[PDB]
RNA sequence: AAGUCUGGGCUAAGUGGUAAAGGAUGUGGCGCCGCGAAGACAGCCAGGAGGUUGGCUUAGAAGCAGCCAUCCUUUAAAGAG
């Protein structure tokens, strides 16, 4: 997830997350993400494999929009 | 040893023994080691 | 800490306790209570300190219900002076509490967090101490 | 939600002997009626503990009879926090005053914010008739912040089930939350 | 002093205070003057001498270039 | 009793859900290979089923009150049992019968065998595919 | 001086034969929950794997310096420890 870097903008974590947002990424940028780094992965999903990132975005400082 | 009139287990390791009358404890730590006294 | 803002009297004799609680004897606010086995005069500076121990152990949260309150005088006659001239000066304030009395009581905190500090604040106090929680025969009175 | 618990007539017998072996004494009454009872103290106390004065007892007397109470005030021994007699009322066809439960739903802006919810009245006094008990009541606490209380003014209210107590009685506040950046003063 | 970076070369008493000897990168030695003060509440003191030069670790002298 | 219960079912319905499910030593492994005749028997077979892990007491008596004759091969030791039908039932359990017997010395073996609703056999079993 | 009297129980400290907060797998007896032949507690035989270094921080903190986040995944199960 290192490439999340280059599609909401930032560079830097949010030091606190959670009422902070710093940037954001939809249902669907999500998806273009779980198929880049994928032939490695675990699973083969797409839904299985966009859920994998939606969180690893707010782990930091980044917000899924719906 | 430490040797006091409150003798309880400090950490999770730590084992509580009855020896020749006189209550101990015991414990893979050696600063845990007690005597009651 | 506790005491009277003002009281008509500066000094009273020194009574007795014989009794169970007067009153007070149920749990009325929180949902664990200390209660007491064994007659005293608590001090304010025992409550304060039984007091201050909750809220350490709570650290932001809970809410701690103090339910006795010192406004017994306590009287001292000054160091190496004989009997008599007068009765001495009131040095502090206590509370009389006989057993069965709820002195404090907590709420809006876990049960694994009530019980410490409630253990804890036994500690400070000059008897021995129950730990209770709310029950119906509690809600009932 | 409908409890039964055996119970058994007494007489001559001293209070102190019958509390020797296992028994509580007690007495059930209403306008029409007084009889000393007893009953096991370890079967009333599995009863009694979820049953409070809350939901209906049901007492199976031994000539047979099977009078619905409630339980109208349980004496404590004030020493040892140990239930010494129990007062049942034997509910009539009639409206009867009574406590029911406030079941205080969701969870208050003030907490999730720090605060605590001093939950002033537990239950509420209520004029119903006892073919229509609400073993609940739901209060929306959700909308308090810190500062905030609630009253009987607020309190939906059941049919029908009127209150029985000033609507100028408040039943949950939002206060502070101890706080050791207090303290040092 | 191993936050900074240093190589502890050994103590020694004085005044009783008691000396601390060892190589600091320079580099990790700015707020020192008075950061020293801050963790001995007005009570320490120091020297600072050059000793020599050395290759920084590659995860700074490949990277002070940005 | 217990939450053991909602183990039965799921692993009867998901049973009850075919006819031919076979047996294998199935925790012997690393969490490499673990996920390697794991990867390959969801694929080398149908759906997500290579052992569906559960306990020898369960599937015992799930495949005895589900009727299934009751594999008595051996469901004693770590034994995980490879739905061969939960899977798409083929010589297709060569791609068990091949797997550990290169892959680390035994690191796949079978035992218990139900071949379309009757009992296959021990090396009945791995020559079934072979 | 008069029972090494009778019957049931407890104590292993010479407790009896001077003391408190408090501490404690002492011992005997009640009581109440929880797990348990759909195999528990103890020991031991496997597994404890991904996205992934979780972002920032910073020279580096890769599950474990510390501000915070703490979702999901193939799963019998493997905390962003
Ligand atoms: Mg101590
Ligand atoms: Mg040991
Ligand atoms: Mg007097
Ligand atoms: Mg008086
Ligand atoms: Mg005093
Ligand atoms: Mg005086
Ligand atoms: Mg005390
Ligand atoms: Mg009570
Ligand atoms: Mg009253
Ligand atoms: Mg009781
Ligand atoms: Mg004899
Ligand atoms: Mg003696
Ligand atoms: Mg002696
Ligand atoms: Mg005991
Ligand atoms: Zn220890």
């Amino acid at each position: 997830s290192y490439l999340i870097r280059k599609a909401a903008g930032l560079e830097k974590g949010a030091h606190k997350p959670g009422r902070e947002k710093v940037g954001r990424i939809t249902w669907e940028q999500v998806l273009e993400i779980a198929k880049q780094k994928m032939p490695d992965l675990n699973t083969t999903d797409l839904e299985a494999a966009a859920r994998m990132i939606a969180g690893s975005a707010r782990s930091m400082g980044v917000e899924v929009v719906g | 040893m430490k040797v006091r009139a409150s003798v309880k287990r400090i950490c999770d390791k730590c084992k509580v023994i009855r020896r020749h009358g006189r209550v101990y404890v015991i414990c893979e730590n050696p600063k845990h080691k007690q005597r009651q006294g | 800490m506790l005491m009277p803002r003002r009281m008509k009297y500066r000094k009273q004799q020194r009574g007795r306790l014989k009794g169970a609680t007067k009153g007070g004897d149920y749990v009325a606010f929180g949902d664990y209570g200390l209660v007491a086995l064994e007659p005293a005069w608590i001090t304010a500076q025992q409550i304060e300190a039984a007091r201050v121990a909750m809220v350490r152990h709570f650290r932001r949260g809970g809410k701690i219900f103090i339910r006795i309150f010192p406004d017994k005088p306590y009287t001292k006659k000054p160091l190496e002076v004989r009997m008599g001239k007068g009765k001495g000066n009131v040095e502090g304030y206590v509370a009389v509490v006989k057993p069965g009395r709820v002195m404090f009581e907590v709420a809006g905190v876990t049960e694994e967090q009530a019980m410490e500090a409630l253990r804890i604040a036994g500690h400070k106090l000059p008897i021995k101490t129950k730990i209770v929680r709310r029950d119906a025969y509690d809600e009932a009175q | 939600m409908e409890y039964r618990l055996k119970a058994y007539y007494r007489e001559g017998e001293k209070p102190s002997a019958l509390r020797r072996a296992g028994k509580l004494p007690g007495v059930m009454y209403n306008r029409h009626l007084n009889r000393k009872v007893y009953v096991d103290l370890v079967e009333f106390d599995k009863v009694f503990r979820q049953a409070s004065i809350h939901h209906v007892i049901v007492l199976e007397l031994p000539d047979g009879q099977s009078l619905p109470t409630l339980v109208r005030q349980v004496n404590l021994d004030k020493r040892r926090r140990r239930p010494e007699h129990v007062d049942f009322f034997v509910l009539s066809d009639e409206p009867v005053e009574m406590y029911v439960p406030l079941r205080f739903v969701g969870t208050p802006a003030g907490v999730r914010a720090g605060g605590v919810l001093q939950e002033i009245h537990r239950d509420i006094l209520v004029k119903v008739s006892p073919r229509n008990i609400p073993e609940f009541i739901e209060v929306d606490v959700s909308g308090l912040e810190i500062g905030d209380s609630l009253h009987a003014s607020d309190l939906k209210l059941p049919p029908g089930v009127e209150l029985a107590v000033s609507p100028e009685e408040t039943i949950a506040a939002v206060v502070p939350p101890e706080d050791v950046e207090k303290l040092a003063e | 002093l191993n936050a900074r970076r240093g190589q502890i070369l050994g103590m020694e008493p004085r005044g009783n205070a008691q000396v601390i000897r060892a190589f600091v990168p320079l580099a990790e030695m700015f707020g020192y003057a008075t950061d020293l003060r801050s963790k001995t509440q007005g009570r320490g003191s120091f020297v600072m001498f050059f000793d020599h030069y050395q290759e920084v670790p590659k995860q700074v002298q490949e990277k002070l270039i940005k | 009793k217990r939450n053991v219960e909602l183990l039965a079912t799921l692993k009867e319905n998901l049973e009850r859900a075919q006819g031919s499910f076979f047996l294998v030593n199935y925790q012997g492994l690393p969490a490499k290979e673990t996920h390697a005749l794991r990867q390959a028997l969801k694929q080398n077979g149908a759906r997500l089923f290579v052992a569906k892990n559960t306990l020898i007491r369960l599937a015992l008596k799930e495949l005895g009150l589900p009727e299934l004759d009751g594999l008595q091969g051996p469901s004693a030791v770590v034994f995980y049992e490879d739905p061969v039908a939960a899977a798409k039932t083929l010589v297709q359990f060569a791609k068990s019968n091949p797997k550990g017997i290169p892959q680390v010395k035994s690191g796949l073996l079978q035992g218990q065998i139900l071949t379309a609703k009757d009992v296959e056999a021990l090396a009945e079993l791995p020559t079934m595919d072979e």
